[PDB]
């Protein structure tokens, strides 16, 4: 087999919008709230948070049909898949020597407890680590990471998604893209598609407890109060 | 009513 | 004449509660997004807006009557006179060499420029620094600097307010003790207490100022995120 | 609303 002209230029549409999305000298973090080591972590990591979501935005106004949707679909799939997007794109700062996301500096070197720090429980944090390691292990190509945030946004399956079909046809082209990708570039990863497919019903699992999490702590004003106002609006239950 | 969302996504 | 032990309790529960909320070290300021010298300076000038923001709701807590007060009246108090209590209490950083206001470090040493760069133009700048200086010139007791923020925060007349009988008992109680201080404690103090109710008179001004520049930049969302959750409910137009 | 000056306010 051989993939398309079209299928490769999904690919180049995506690793380019990837590359203009995630700055990989980390060199914004610097303008954050200090890291501190109660949620002593919270102003810090809700500022990453925060930088995080605009990223994803600007990678997603970059993916071919997106800005084609509606406004009110383009809010829903990044209200829903905002925080697996996150976690996904976190993997490229994830290291399996430390086991902790590392940006730069020993100062923004993230391990377990400084999440701990910002109001989280091990109830989130050993499902996402123990994602983390096994997504690492898969040894993605930058096509096959790029490809696989790409049919986690455009997931028809989310709450508030009206044209259901057309997103699902969007899903479709890249999930088949992928495929062939994995077939014809990848050696050896006749299993590969099928643990791509597995990390994304972990992310669905991910982002419940993420939830569950998040809403315990924007409960408390005295903890919302040090979020952002980009966190609160698309973390938020607003329709 | 997603002002930022709305605004961001141009 | 000689003032009551009444009047004393005032003076003493007054500078006890700025003492408590007012922090001369300014220690807290390296927890900020840092200063950066369009509208850099914005992240770091709304973090430290914020932290004042709870160091006012802090000592208007400790003011004899304000707790007393309903819940509704209490909130239209701090949302309509916040900005002119960080004016006042902003005195105590402002520096007449430098025509700043200096706070530790260089780090924290803000001029005319670094407050452009928040989004200002100098039709606030402009009254706001001739406004510090007077006050400055003033050389206000502690006494008298605490009293006139209680005198500014219980002003009756502000819009939401609903007992406006009992506010004005607790402004003109509040009044009395400020004539009885300069009269039997600040020698030649004879024009003080006049030319301290015009500074509250250049405040209602710098506050239409404020208001009409604040609504410019929350108006543009890529400025408003910027902001912190408690600037965009104390600055907030909810009532 | 006013749940962070709610909260503040204890
Ligand atoms: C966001 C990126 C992308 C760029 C880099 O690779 C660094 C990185 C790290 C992400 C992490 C390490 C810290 C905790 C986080 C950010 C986790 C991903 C999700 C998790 C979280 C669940 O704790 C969110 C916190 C939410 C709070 C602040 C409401
Ligand atoms: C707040 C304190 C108290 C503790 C210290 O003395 C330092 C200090 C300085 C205050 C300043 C210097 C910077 C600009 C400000 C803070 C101005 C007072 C008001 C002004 C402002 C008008 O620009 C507000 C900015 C509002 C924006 C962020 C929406």
């Amino acid at each position: 087999h051989m993939l398309s002209d079209e299928q490769m230029q999904i690919i180049n549409s995506l690793v380019e919008a990837h590359h203009k999305t995630y700055d990989d000298s980390y060199s914004d973090f610097v303008r954050f709230r200090p890291p501190v080591r109660r949620l002593s972590m919270l102003p810090h990591l809700a500022d990453l948070v925060s930088y995080s979501i605009q990223k994803v935005i600007g990678f997603a106004k970059m993916i071919p049909g997106f800005r084609d949707l509606t406004a009110e679909d383009q809010i829903a799939l990044l209200k829903s898949s905002a925080i697996e997007i996150i976690m996904l794109r976190s993997n490229q700062s994830f290291s399996l020597e430390d086991m902790s996301w590392s940006c730069g500096g020993p100062d923004f070197k993230y391990c377990i407890n400084d999440v701990t720090k910002a109001g989280h429980t091990l109830e989130l944090l050993e499902p996402l680590v123990k994602f983390q390691v096994g997504l690492k292990k898969l040894k993605l190509h930058e096509e096959e990471h790029v490809l696989l945030m790409a049919i986690c946004l455009l997931s028809p399956d989310r709450p508030g998604v009206q044209d259901h079909v057309r997103i699902e046809a969007l899903q479709d082209r890249l999930c088949d893209v992928l495929q062939a990708y994995i077939r014809i570039q990848h050696p050896g990863g006749r299993l590969l598609y099928a643990k791509m497919i597995q990390k994304l019903a972990d992310l669905r699992s991910l982002n419940e407890e993420h939830s569950k999490q998040y809403r315990s702590l924007s409960f408390q004003p005295e903890h919302s109060m040090q979020l952002t106002p980009l966190v609160l609006e698309v973390f938020g239950s607003e329709v | 009513r997603h002002k930022i969302l709305h605004r961001l996504l141009q």
